[PDB]
C-alpha cells in the first residue's frame, strides 16, 4: 500500500511563509513497506509536437542507502539514469512550459520599488532536478521513485524572473587577470518568489507504475508458469529474474514496458494480464490521492 | 611587450645571456622527522623537499624483492602565483604529468637496488614559483637524495635555456616563459649525456645543437655550486 | 596502538598524581619550545614558519583580493592541508571548521580592521600547509596565524576612499604598503587525565588523555568557539564540572603572558 | 675516488672498471680491509652481536616484524622467543592468536642480533630472562650516531634507575627492577604485561629528570 | 556532468533568492537496518525531524584492530544547506562523545556505520548547534535498539547556542560546545541543560519500554 | 558423421543410444538431454571400431581451459615453497607445480628454480573447482619423454585449433617444409603456445617468424610459399 | 546495405567481432575466461562485467543503463556454470552512432547485443542459443510500424522498441524473449504485431549471423 | 589490472635479435609499419591502422564557455581512455594511467601549446562562447605503436572534421544543420606527427652512464613485448618544416645530444612519408565526396 504525505517539506508549503534557506519546488514522502521514498523536486535558471526533442527530462540523482558508506553506487547511478530516460519517453513536460518571460524590476528613487509582470533581448529556461533518497531498500525501489515523482511533479511551481533596465548592457567584470575579453556585458537575472506561477502539465502523459514477475514453480526442486504483482523481500528481488517493468496510465496508454527474460519461460498470456494489473492499478493510486 | 634582450646584453632582471639566477641552497630543513632534508632557491622558485625513508611499507603490495618502490609527490600550493588558486591541482594532469617524469628519471639515478623491500617517498613542495620552475624542482631533489644518505650514481643538474630566435638566454623567469619557446634541460654527472629533454614549444632543429650545448655547459656551472655547498656542510659536522 | 601497554600505563599514573610529572616534566602551565620564523615569501602579505619540539612544522601564507563585501558575509577563508593527507578526510576538514570558525568575523576578531572605506573590504586568503603532523596541528597554527596577521602588510589606499567618492573601484598606492594591525585569537589546549587538568599537551600526554577542551583567548577574554574534543579513542573516560571551571581559570590567569611574548619578536 | 682495482671494492662506491666513482656522501676510511666510501649519516644498519630495542611492527603466523629504524624490517620468530608463562610455556600451536597474547603491536623489548643476513634483515633473539620485554619506564630517543657503538650499554645509573640503551638510539628508562638489581630475575614476567604499583613520586622525577 | 552521476547542464546556475520544547520519539519502523530512530522536535521558533539509522556491528576482517570504531555520516538535509565542513565537525563531535558512551570491548574487528539524516529543520519566524539534542537523542536510541552496549543514555540540552552533553544524571559531562554565545552563561546553561537533559532521559527510556 | 553445428539446435543423433561426451556437448542439469553449444564441426565415432562411440565439437578458440592429457609449455611466474606457479598462457587462473614433479626429484632432492624458467609438462590433474596440476614427469608411459625444463628458444604464440591440427595430424606439411631449410627442436604446448630453438639466431627466428606467418593466413597452400621466402630473407 | 558482420578482425584478443547496421557500427571484444578480480569473484557463476563506450564524448551514467539492460540479455546468453569463479570483460566501443546519443539508443543496443553474440562464439564460450536483437520503429506520419528503421525514420518516431528473443531446435523456435523494451506510446494491439513481425525479421537476421559463422569459420577449420 | 608475464628467454632472446640485427617483423630498426587511414562515411570519424595496431578516433565538437585566465582561446581535450581490448592491464578508464597522462599530454602539447588546430579563432564570442574540441582517442588493437599512432589518429581526425556553420547576432548563435549548408573544416597550422625511439641496453646502467660509447640499439616502433621490455625511450615529435614541436625524455637510457639529434634527424625524413600518404589518401577519399560538389561549383570564370 502506499501512503503518500506532499507539502510537509515543500518551500511553498504555508501561505504566510516564505523563508530564504528553502526552495523546494515540489515534494513528497511516500512510504511503502518499509520503503520510504523522499522527493524534493528543485530548479535552476539557464540562459538559451510528437518529436521526442520537444519533451524535456528532470535530471535527477536518485540515491539508494542499503549500509553502504558511498552514495555514488553502480545500483543508484542506473536508476537516475534510467528515470531521465522515463520521463523523456513518457513526454510529460513539453519544453513550451520552463519556457518563461520576464518582466522589469525597476527602483524607484520614491523609496518604493516595483516588480512589473508581463501576463503571468534575450530569452532563458529552467532545467528540473529532482533529489530523491531511499532509506531501507527491501525490493525494486524503481517504481517507489517514479509514484512519487509525480505527486511531486504535479505540486512543483516555478518563481518568478525579473530583469534590469537596459539588461543587454548590464557589465561583468567578474573575470580578471586576462588577457581580453575582462570587460563586457553579461545579463544577470535574480529569482523572486514572492509570487510563483504553478506547472503547465500534460496530465494525460502522468502515468503510475508498477512491477512484476514471472516465475516457474517446481514440486522435487523444494525438496507451469506462475505470475507475481510486485517485489518486497530480499529473495524475491534475487531469483525473480524474468520480470517486467511496466508504467501504466489510467486510460489504456502505457508509456514503456521493459521485460527482462532473465532465463525462466514466459508465454505473452501473463505478458497480457499484466498490462491489465498496471492500468488498475494507476486508477486506484489516482483516486486514492485526488492526484 | 617589453624587452626580452638587446644587443647590450640586458633583460629586465638585467641578467647577461649565459649568466644564472641566484642560486641559493640549504640543507636540513626537517631533522627531526625527514630522513633528509633541503630547501632550494633559483630565483624565486622556493621548494623545499622532504625524503622520508627508507622505511618497510606496512602494506605488502608495495614490497618488492628486486628494488624499493620508489613515490615522488608534486604538491603544488595555492599560493605559488599572484592569486590564490582556484583549481585543484593534486589531482591534474599537468601534475602527474611532472610526476611520471621525475620517478622514471630518479628511478635510475638513484639506485633502489640496494633497498629490497623499501618505500621511499619523496616530497616536493613548492612555495612559490616565477617560471625556471621545472629544472628547478629536480635540482631540490637532488640535494635531499645526497643528504638523505640514499646512493645514487651522479648529480642531475636541470637548467632551462628560452631561444629569443638565435639568442640562448640561460635560465629564465616568467617574462621568458611567456614570450618565447623553452627548452628544459638536465645532465646527470659532468657527462654530455642528457638524462631529460622536454621541449613544450617549437624549437627548430636546424638551431637544436646550440640550444643543448649551451645548457650542457650551464648545467656544469649549476654542479659545482651543489658540491661546495655540501662539503661546505659536511665539514661542519665532521670537525665537532 | 603506536605507543605500548606498558608505556600507557606509566604515564597514566605519572601524569595523574598530584606533581603530574611528563616526558618534559613541566608543571601545568608551560609550553614547550617554539620558533617564529616570518616574512619569507616577498610576493605574499605575510607568511609564517613555526616549527614545534614534536617536530611538527606548519607553514601559514597570507595573501588577499579587496572586494565589494556587500555581496559577501566571509572574510577569512581557511583552507587547511596536511601533507600526506588528501584534500577531504574527516580530521582535515574538521580543523578547517575549526579554524573559520575561530576566525569568524565580529566574533573575537575584527570586521573594521579589514575594511578602508565602508563599502570595500579584504577578503584574506589564508593557506595553511602542514608540513608533517604526527600530533594535533590547531594549536601551532593558531599561533601561526598570529604572528602572520601581526606580520600582514596591505596595500596602503592611494587616497581616502569614501563610498561615493566616485563609484569605481579602489585603486592602491604603488609601493606603500600599510601595516596590518588585528588581534586574532589564540587557541589553547588543555588535557584532562584523571582529575588534573593540564595546559599543552605533548604528543604522548594527547595518546592517554580523556579528553581535552579547546578553548580560545581573544581580547584580554574567554570566548567562543569552546568546544571538547577526545584525543585518542581507546583511553577516554568522562570528566566533571569542577575540572571544567578550573581549566577557566587556568587560561584566564596563564595566556595574557603568552601573547605579549608572542606579539614582538 | 680511485683506478686502483684492489681497493674500493667494497660498500658506498660503484664502478666502470676499475674506476670507482662514489655512490654515497661520506668519507674515505679503513674498515675492515679495504679502504672505502663510508657514509656521512644514514639509516641504522644492524649487525651481529649488536643488542638493540625495538618494537614490534606486524604479527604475523611464524614471525614478529621488528621496527629497529633501519632500512627494513627485523624478524624476530618463534625458536628464538623466551615466553612468560614457563621460559617458552604456554604454547602448543602456532597461531597469529597466540603470539598476538605476549605481544601487542607497538610493545617495546631488548632483543639482542643472532645472525645479519645480506638482505638487511636480521634474524633477532630473545633468550635471556633479563631480555624481552621493557616495562615501568618512559620512551626517550635519538640518532644511533651520537650514542656509543658497544655490545652493551644497558646499566645502572644513580639513583637507582636502570637506562637501557640499544645500539638503535631507542632508549628505555625504569626504575631498576630485578633483572637489573641482580647485577650488584623474572621468569612469568618476561612478556606479561605489568605495570607496578610501586613506581613512585621521586622515582618519576628521576626518570623525567634523566 | 560526470561519469559516477547525471548532473543536467553545466553552465546553469542555481536560482537567486528575494523546557520549552517537545521531543516525541519513535523506533523500529523501517526495515534493512539493525536499528532505527526518528526524532520530531516542534519548539516556537522551528520544527525539525531527524531519521538516524545504524548498521552493524560489521566485520573488517583482514586485519585485526585493537578494539572496535564508530563512522559517523551527516548527510544534509532536502530543506537545510550547510557547509560540508561543519557537518565534518559536528560528525566529529559526535564521534568523540559516542567514543566515551559505547562500550567497544565486547567487539573485536568493528566497524559501526552510524547515519544521520538532518532531513526536515523549518522556521515559522548558528543554526547547526540547535539540532545537537535531537541528534544525539536519536543515534542513542538507535544504538539501544540495535543491542550495542551503552554506559549511559547520551543527551543534551540547548542552552543560548550552547551545548552540553552529559551521561550518569547530569554528573559527568561528555562534551561541550559554545559557538556563539555571550561570556559568562556557564552556570545559566548548565542548570538549564541539566533540567533538559533529565527531562529527556526518560523519554527515550519510555520509548524503548513500548517494545 | 561429419557436420558444421552451432549452438541452439537439436542434436543430430538420438540421445537415446548411449554415447560418451567429449568437448562442446553440455547435459542440461535440469533437462537432462545433451545438446550443443559450440560452433564447429560435429564428429561421432561408430561402435565396431569403438566399443562406446565418443562424440565432439572442433571449435576454434583463443584462449585455453585445463584439460587432461595435455602438454602445455608454461612460464614459472612464482617461487613458493612446496609449489611453484605456473602461467601457462597470460591473464589466467593459476597452474600449481609440484616441487617433486620433475624426474628424480624428491625431499631430499628438491629443485632450484626460479622465475622466468619454461616448463613443458603434462595436465595431470584439471578442475574448474580447484587448481589445475601439471608435472613434467609422464606416469602413464612411465618415462618423462624428454618433459623438463626448457632453456633458450623462442615462444610462438599460435592459434588453438592451429596447435592442435598440427599436433594431432602429422600429414599437415608445415614441419615437413621446416625440415628442410633448416634442422631445429620443436616443442609443442596445446595453451595456444608453440617454442621452437635451433642451434643459430638466424636459424631460431626464421622458424619464429614462418609458423607465425603461417599461422595467421591459416591456409594450406600459403603455408609451403611463406617458408621459401622468409628462411632466403633470413640470409639475405 | 542492411547490415555486415565480420569476426577474428581483432587478434590479441580472446574473441571479437564487428557489426555494422548501415549507419551505425559497433566493434567488440569478448575476454576471458580470465582470472577473476576479488569483488567479481562469483561462487558457481562466470561474472560479466560490460562496458559500453560511446563514440562522441566520454561514457557516463547513460552506458551503466545500457550495461544492465546488456546484462540481461547476456547472463542466460552464457552457459553461467561453464566456468565457475571465473570473470568475463566484454568490451563494445561503438566507432559511429550516426544518430543522436541521449535521445535514442534504439540502433546502438540491437548492434551491441549482435557484436557480443558473435563476439562470444569467436571466444569460444558456451552459447545456449542463438540471439540476435533487431530495430522496430513507428512514425507518425503515417502513424504506423517501419521495421529496421534509418536514422531519418529515427528522428521522425513517435515511439521505439527493441526485441530479442532465443533461438532453439533449429534456431528457429522461439524458446523466450529475453528482451521487450516498448518505449513511447503504445497500446496492446500495436504490441502483438510487434512481436509477430518481430519473430520473423528476428528470424532471417539469425539466418544472416548463421550464414556468415559458417563462411568465415570454415576455411579455418578443415580438415 | 593484470599483466603480461614474459620469459628470461624471451628477454634475452630479443635483444640478441637486435644485436645481431635483425628484427622480428622482418623489419629494419630505421622502419616503420605502413599506415593505412580509412577515412569514414562522416567528418572526423577515422580508422588507423598499421599493421596490427588498430585505433580509432571520433571527433565532437560542442558549444562551450572559456576558461578564466585565456578567454580567447578555446579548448582542445584529449580522452586517450583506454578499456581492454588490448590486455587486461589497461581496464576502468583510469586504474593506474600513467600513459593515458602520458600520451594525453604529448599530443596537447604538440596541438594546443605549440600550435597545430587554431585557437584563437575557436571564439565565437570572446570570453562567453567558443568551441570545445574534444579528440577521443580509443585504440582496439595494440601492437606497440602507441603514441605515433594515436598522434595519426588525432591528426588526421581533426583534418577530416567539419564544424556547424553558424551566424551571430548579438549573443544569439544561429546554429545551421549540415545538410542545410556546409559545415566548415577546421584550422591546422602544422601537422605534427611523432616517432618514438625505444632504446635498449647491451649493457647495464653503471657501465652505460660513465661510459661514452654508444652501442645502444635505437629502434623505433616497437612491438607488444619491446614496449614493456624497453629500458628507455625518446619520444620526438616533428613538423614537416624541420622544428621539433614537442620533446618527452624523462627516464630511460641516457644519450649524448649528437645521438639525440640523429633521432631527430631519421625522424625528420620517415614524417615527410607519413605526411605525404596522409595527403593523398585524404585526397582520393575527398574526391568522391567532392564529385557532384565539382559540378556545383560557385567559384567559376568570368
Amino acid at each position: 500500500d502506499v501512503a503518500i504525505e506532499n507539502n510537509t517539506l515543500s518551500r511553498y508549503a504555508d501561505a504566510g511563509n516564505i523563508d530564504t534557506k528553502n526552495n523546494i519546488l515540489g515534494s513528497n514522502v511516500l512510504k511503502s513497506g518499509k520503503t520510504i521514498v523522499i522527493t524534493s523536486i528543485t530548479g535552476g535558471i539557464i540562459e538559451e509536437e510528437d518529436i521526442i526533442a520537444n519533451y524535456a527530462s528532470v535530471y535527477p540523482v536518485v540515491e539508494v542507502e542499503r549500509g553502504r558508506v558511498g552514495a555514488c553506487t553502480d545500483e543508484e547511478m542506473t536508476i537516475s539514469q534510467k528515470l531521465h530516460d522515463s520521463i523523456l519517453h513518457s513526454r510529460i513536460l513539453p519544453k513550451k512550459a520552463l519556457k518563461v518571460k520576464a518582466g522589469v524590476r525597476s527602483a524607484n528613487e520614491d523609496g518604493t520599488f516595483s516588480v512589473l509582470y508581463p501576463d503571468e533581448k534575450r530569452k532563458w529556461s529552467y532545467v528540473l532536478y529532482a533529489k530523491i533518497v531511499v532509506l531501507s531498500r527491501t525490493g525494486p525501489v524503481f517504481d517507489l521513485c517514479w509514484n512519487s515523482l509525480m505527486y511531486a511533479l504535479q505540486s512543483v511551481k516555478l518563481p518568478r524572473a525579473f530583469i534590469d533596465e537596459r539588461a543587454s548592457d548590464l557589465r561583468m567584470t567578474i573575470r580578471t587577470r586576462g588577457r581580453s575579453a575582462t570587460i563586457r556585458e553579461t545579463y544577470e537575472i535574480i529569482c523572486d518568489q514572492t509570487k510563483s506561477v504553478p506547472l503547465m502539465i500534460n496530465a494525460k502523459n502522468i502515468a503510475f507504475a508498477s512491477n512484476y514477475g514471472i516465475v516457474e514453480l517446481d514440486p522435487e526442486c523444494q525438496l507451469n508458469t506462475v505470475l507475481i504483482a510486485d517485489l518486497d523481500t530480499e529473495a524475491e528481488e534475487t531469483s525473480i529474474h524474468s520480470t517486467i517493468s511496466i508504467l501504466a496510465a489510467p486510460s489504456g496508454n502505457y508509456k514503456q514496458l521493459t521485460l527482462m527474460g532473465g532465463g525462466a519461460k514466459i508465454t505473452p498470456e501473463m505478458i497480457k494480464r499484466s498490462l491489465l494489473l498496471s492500468r488498475v492499478r494507476a486508477d486506484d493510486l489516482s483516486t486514492r490521492f485526488n492526484i | 611587450r617589453l624587452e626580452i634582450y638587446s644587443p647590450e646584453g640586458l633583460r629586465l632582471d638585467g641578467r647577461r645571456w649565459n649568466e644564472l639566477r641566484r642560486f641559493e641552497s640549504s640543507i636540513n630543513t626537517h631533522p627531526h622527522a625527514a630522513d633528509g632534508s633541503s630547501y632550494m632557491e633559483q630565483g624565486n622558485n622556493k621548494i623545499i623537499t622532504l625524503v622520508k625513508g627508507p622505511k618497510e611499507p606496512r602494506l605488502k603490495s608495495q614490497m618488492d624483492t628486486s628494488k624499493a618502490l620508489l613515490n615522488v609527490s608534486v604538491n603544488i600550493t595555492k599560493f605559488s602565483k599572484f592569486e590564490r588558486s582556484k583549481s585543484s591541482h593534486k589531482n591534474e594532469r599537468r601534475v602527474l604529468e611532472i610526476q611520471t617524469s621525475l620517478v622514471r628519471m630518479f628511478e635510475k639515478n638513484v639506485m633502489l637496488n640496494i633497498y629490497p623491500r623499501t618505500v621511499i617517498d619523496i616530497e616536493i613542495h613548492v612555495l612559490e614559483q616565477d617560471g625556471g620552475i621545472m629544472g628547478s624542482l629536480i635540482n631540490g631533489i637532488t640535494l635531499a637524495l645526497i643528504d638523505a644518505g640514499i646512493s645514487m650514481f651522479d648529480y642531475i643538474s636541470g637548467i632551462s635555456v628560452g631561444l629569443y630566435d638565435t639568442t640562448p638566454l640561460l635560465d629564465t623567469n616568467s617574462l621568458e616563459e611567456n614570450a618565447m619557446s623553452t627548452v628544459t634541460l638536465g645532465v646527470v654527472g659532468k657527462s654530455e649525456k642528457l638524462s631529460l629533454l622536454l621541449v613544450e614549444d617549437k624549437i627548430p632543429l636546424d638551431r637544436l645543437e646550440n640550444v643543448l650545448a649551451i645548457g650542457i655547459a650551464g648545467a656544469h656551472r649549476v654542479r659545482d655550486l651543489m658540491d661546495e655547498e655540501l662539503r661546505k656542510h659536511a665539514q661542519k659536522r665532521v670537525s665537532n | 596502538m603506536s605507543l605500548s601497554v606498558a608505556e600507557k600505563s606509566y604515564l597514566y599514573d605519572s601524569l595523574a598524581s598530584t606533581p603530574s610529572i611528563r616526558p618534559d616534566g613541566r608543571l601545568p602551565h608551560q609550553f614547550r619550545p617554539i620558533e617564529i620564523f616570518t616574512d619569507f615569501l616577498p610576493s605574499s602579505n605575510g607568511s609564517s614558519r613555526i616549527i614545534a619540539s614534536d617536530g611538527s612544522e606548519c607553514i601559514v601564507s597570507i595573501k588577499s583580493k579587496v572586494v565589494d563585501h556587500h555581496v559577501e558575509n566571509e572574510l577569512l577563508q581557511v583552507d587547511v592541508d596536511i601533507a600526506g593527507q588528501r584534500d577531504d578526510a574527516l580530521v582535515v576538514e574538521t580543523i578547517t571548521s575549526l579554524l573559520n570558525k575561530v576566525l569568524k568575523s565580529g566574533s573575537g576578531v575584527d570586521s573594521s580592521k579589514l575594511q578602508l572605506t565602508k563599502k570595500y573590504s579584504f577578503k584574506i586568503f589564508v593557506d595553511v600547509l602542514v608540513i608533517s603532523s604526527h600530533s594535533h596541528p590547531i594549536s601551532l597554527i593558531s599561533f601561526a596565524i598570529y604572528s602572520a596577521l601581526n606580520s600582514t602588510y596591505l596595500p596602503k589606499l592611494i587616497s581616502a576612499f569614501d563610498d561615493l567618492e566616485v563609484e569605481e573601484l579602489p585603486t592602491f598606492h604603488d609601493y606603500d604598503m600599510v601595516k596590518l594591525d588585528i588581534n586574532p585569537p589564540l587557541v589553547f589546549i588543555l588535557a584532562v587525565v584523571g582529575n588534573n587538568m593540564l595546559l599543552d599537551p605533548a604528543a604522548n600526554e594527547s595518546e592517554v588523555a580523556n579528553n581535552g577542551l579547546i578553548i580560545s583567548w581573544s581580547n584580554g577574554k574567554i570566548t567562543s568557539p569552546i568546544r571538547s574534543v577526545a584525543l585518542n579513542d581507546s583511553n577516554v573516560k568522562s570528566f566533571k564540572p569542577h575540572l571544567l571551571k578550573q581549566g577557566l581559570a587556568m587560561v584566564e590567569k596563564y595566556a595574557p603572558d603568552v601573547v605579549r611574548s608572542l606579539e614582538n619578536l | 675516488v680511485t683506478d686502483d682495482p684492489i681497493w674500493m671494492r667494497g660498500h658506498g662506491t660503484y664502478f666502470l672498471d676499475n674506476m670507482t666513482y662514489s655512490s654515497v656522501a661520506g668519507t674515505v676510511s679503513r674498515v675492515n680491509r679495504l679502504l672505502s666510501v663510508i657514509p656521512l649519516k644514514g639509516r641504522y644498519a644492524p649487525e651481529t652481536g649488536d643488542h638493540v630495542v625495538g618494537r614490534i611492527a606486524e604479527v604475523g603466523n611464524k614471525r614478529w616484524k621488528v621496527d629497529i629504524g633501519g632500512k627494513q624490517h627485523a624478524v624476530l620468530m618463534l625458536g628464538s622467543v623466551n615466553l612468560p608463562g614457563g621460559i617458552l610455556r604456554r604454547k602448543s600451536e602456532s597461531d597469529e592468536l597466540q603470539m598476538r597474547s605476549f605481544l601487542k603491536e607497538g610493545d617495546l623489548l631488548n632483543a639482542e642480533v643472532q645472525s645479519l643476513f645480506q638482505d638487511g634483515s636480521a634474524s633477532l633473539h630473545t633468550r635471556s630472562l633479563k631480555y624481552g620485554k621493557l616495562r615501568n619506564g618512559m620512551f626517550c630517543q635519538v640518532p644511533s650516531s651520537l650514542i656509543v657503538r658497544a655490545k652493551n650499554h644497558t646499566h645502572n645509573l644513580p639513583g637507582n634507575i636502570t637506562v637501557v640503551l640499544g645500539v638503535n638510539g631507542y632508549i628505555w628508562l625504569r626504575k631498576t627492577s630485578q633483572m637489573d638489581l641482580a647485577r650488584d630475575e623474572s621468569s612469568w614476567q618476561i612478556y606479561s604485561d605489568e605495570n607496578d604499583p610501586s613506581i613512585s613520586n621521586n622515582i618519576r622525577q628521576a626518570i623525567c629528570r634523566y | 556532468q560526470d561519469r559516477r552521476r547525471l548532473l543536467g547542464p553545466a553552465a546553469a546556475k542555481p536560482m537567486a533568492f528575494s523546557s520549552e520544547q517537545e521531543l516525541s520519539l519513535h523506533t523500529g519502523f523501517i526495515e534493512n537496518c539493525n536499528g532505527s530512530a526518528l526524532v520530531e522536535a516542534r519548539s516556537l521558533g522551528h520544527q525539525t525531524s531527524l531519521i538516524s539509522a545504524v548498521y552493524g556491528p560489521r566485520s573488517i576482517r583482514g586485519s585485526f584492530t585493537s578494539q572496535g570504531t564508530i563512522s559517523i555520516q551527516l548527510k544534509n538535509g532536502l530543506l537545510e544547506k550547510y557547509n560540508t565542513n561543519e557537518l565534518k565537525e559536528v560528525s566529529s563531535f559526535l564521534m568523540g562523545i559516542f567514543n566515551s558512551v559505547v562500550n567497544l570491548s565486547r567487539y573485536p574487528k568493528s566497524g559501526i556505520d552510524i547515519f544521520v539524516y538532518l532531513t526536515y529543520d523549518k522556521d515559522l519566524t548558528s543554526q547547526i548547534s540547535s539540532l545537537i539534542p535531537h541528534c544525539i537523542t536519536s543515534i542513542t536510541l538507535a544504538l539501544a535498539d540495535a543491542g550495542i552496549e551503552l554506559v549511559d543514555m547520551a543527551g543534551a540540552g540547548e542552552a543560548n547556542g550552547t551545548v552540553v552533553s552529559f551521561i550518569k544524571n547530569g554528573e559527568e559531562i561528555v562534551g561541550f560546545w559554545k559557538d556563539d554565545g555571550d561570556d559568562e552563561d556557564l552556570l545559566e546553561c548548565l542548570d538549564r541543560c541539566k533540567e533538559q537533559y533529565n527531562r529527556y532521559r526518560d523519554l527515550m527510556i519510555s520509548c524503548l519500554m513500548n517494545q | 558423421m561429419s557436420t558444421f553445428i552451432f549452438p541452439g539446435d537439436s542434436f543430430p543423433v538420438d540421445p537415446t543410444t548411449p554415447v560418451k561426451l567429449g568437448p562442446g556437448i553440455y547435459c542440461d542439469p535440469n533437462t537432462q538431454e545433451i545438446r550443443p553449444v559450440n560452433t564447429g564441426v560435429l564428429h561421432v565415432s561408430a561402435k565396431g571400431k569403438s566399443g562406446v562411440q565418443t562424440a565432439y565439437i572442433d571449435y576454434s578458440s583463443k584462449r585455453y581451459i585445463p584439460s587432461v592429457n595435455d602438454f602445455v609449455i608454461g612460464v614459472i611466474i612464482g617461487t613458493f615453497s612446496d609449489s611453484y606457479k605456473v602461467s601457462l598462457q597470460n591473464f589466467s587462473s593459476s597452474v600449481s607445480l609440484s616441487y617433486m614433479a620433475f624426474p628424480n626429484a624428491s625431499k631430499k632432492n628438491r629443485p632450484t628454480l626460479q622465475v622466468g624458467d619454461l616448463v613443458y609438462a603434462r595436465v595431470c590433474t584439471a578442475e574448474k573447482e580447484l587448481e589445475a596440476e601439471i608435472e613434467c614427469f609422464d606416469s602413464t608411459t612411465g618415462r618423462d619423454a624428454g618433459f623438463g625444463i626448457l632453456e633458450d628458444g623462442m615462444i610462438i604464440d599460435v592459434n588453438l585449433n592451429f596447435a592442435r591440427q598440427l599436433l594431432f595430424n602429422n600429414d599437415f606439411p608445415l614441419l615437413k617444409v621446416l625440415a628442410a631449410h633448416t634442422k631445429f627442436e620443436v616443442a609443442i604446448g596445446l595453451n595456444g603456445k608453440i617454442w621452437v630453438k635451433c642451434e643459430e639466431l638466424s636459424n631460431t627466428l626464421a622458424c619464429y617468424r614462418t609458423i607465425m606467418e603461417c599461422c595467421q593466413k591459416n591456409d594450406t597452400a600459403a603455408f609451403k610459399d611463406i617458408a621459401k621466402r622468409q628462411f632466403k630473407e633470413i640470409l639475405t | 546495405m542492411s547490415v555486415q558482420a565480420e569476426i577474428g578482425i581483432l587478434d590479441h584478443v580472446d574473441g571479437s567481432s564487428e557489426f555494422v547496421s548501415q549507419d551505425t557500427k559497433v566493434i567488440c571484444s569478448v575476454t576471458g575466461p580470465i582470472e577473476p578480480k576479488a569483488r567479481q569473484e562469483l561462487p558457481t557463476q562466470l561474472a560479466l562485467e560490460i562496458i559500453v563506450r560511446p563514440a562522441k564524448g566520454v561514457a557516463t551514467t547513460r552506458e551503466k543503463v545500457l550495461e544492465d539492460k546488456l546484462r540481461a540479455v547476456l547472463t542466460p546468453l552464457i552457459t553461467r556454470h561453464c566456468y565457475p569463479r571465473q570473470l568475463c570483460q566484454i568490451t563494445c566501443q561503438i566507432l559511429e552512432s550516426g544518430e543522436d546519443e541521449a535521445e535514442f539508443s534504439l540502433r546502438e543496443l540491437s548492434c551491441c547485443i549482435n557484436a557480443a553474440f558473435l563476439a562470444l562464439v569467436d571466444a569460444g564460450i558456451a552459447l545456449n542459443s542463438m540471439c540476435a536483437s533487431i530495430p522496430i520503429a513507428i512514425i507518425k506520419d503515417t502513424s504506423d510500424i517501419i521495421v529496421d528503421p534509418t536514422a531519418e525514420q529515427l528522428k521522425i518516431s513517435l515511439s521505439v522498441h527493441t526485441l530479442a528473443l532465443e533461438f532453439v531446435n533449429g534456431g528457429k523456435v522461439v524458446k523466450n524473449v529475453l528482451l521487450l523494451d516498448s518505449n513511447g506510446d503504445f497500446n496492446e494491439d500495436q504490441l502483438f504485431s510487434l512481436l509477430e513481425l518481430g519473430e520473423q525479421k528476428c528470424q532471417e537476421l539469425v539466418t544472416n549471423i548463421r550464414r556468415i559463422i559458417q563462411d568465415n569459420i570454415s576455411p579455418r577449420l578443415v580438415v | 589490472a593484470k599483466d603480461i608475464e614474459i620469459s628470461a628467454s624471451e628477454s634475452k632472446f630479443i635483444l640478441e635479435a637486435l644485436r645481431q640485427n635483425y628484427r622480428l617483423d622482418g623489419r629494419s630498426f630505421d622502419q616503420f609499419r605502413d599506415v593505412e587511414i580509412t577515412f569514414g562515411k562522416e567528418f572526423g570519424d577515422v580508422s588507423v591502422k598499421m599493421g596490427n595496431t588498430k585505433v580509432h578516433c571520433r571527433i565532437s565538437c560542442q558549444i562551450a564557455q572559456p576558461y578564466e585566465d585565456r578567454p580567447f582561446e578555446g579548448l582542445f581535450v584529449i580522452s586517450t581512455e583506454i578499456s581492454p581490448m588490448a590486455g587486461s592491464q589497461f581496464e576502468n578508464g583510469n586504474i593506474t594511467g600513467e600513459d593515458e597522462v602520458l600520451c594525453s599530454r604529448i599530443i596537447e602539447k604538440s596541438v594546443r601549446r605549440s600550435g597545430a588546430l587554431d585557437v584563437e579563432g575557436l571564439c565565437i564570442v570572446a570570453g562567453s562562447k567558443c568551441w570545445a574540441v574534444r579528440a577521443d582517442v580509443h585504440f582496439l588493437d595494440c601492437d606497440g605503436g602507441f603514441i605515433d599512432a594515436s598522434c595519426i589518429a588525432v591528426m588526421a581526425g581533426l583534418m577530416h572534421f567539419k564544424k556547424p556553420d553558424i551566424t551571430v547576432h548579438g549573443e544569439q548563435i544561429i546554429v545551421h544543420p549540415v545538410n542545410e549548408r556546409e559545415p566548415v573544416p577546421l584550422g591546422i597550422l602544422h601537422i605534427p606527427i611523432c616517432v618514438t625511439f625505444s632504446f635498449f641496453n647491451p649493457q647495464d646502467t653503471e657501465e652505460n652512464i660513465k661510459g661514452e660509447t654508444n652501442s645502444e640499439i635505437s629502434i623505433i616502433d616497437a612491438t607488444l613485448k619491446e614496449e614493456l621490455l624497453r629500458d628507455g625511450v625518446l619520444t620526438v615529435t616533428l613538423n614537416k618544416n624541420r622544428e621539433v614541436v614537442q620533446v618527452s625524455k624523462a627516464g630511460g637510457l641516457p644519450m649524448d645530444a649528437l645521438t639525440l639529434m640523429k633521432c631527430c634527424h631519421e625522424a625528420y625524413s620517415i614524417i615527410e612519408k607519413i605526411t605525404d600518404q596522409i595527403l593523398q589518401l585524404l585526397k582520393e577519399d575527398s574526391e568522391k565526396r567532392n564529385k557532384y560538389a565539382a559540378m556545383l561549383t560557385s567559384e567559376n570564370a568570368r
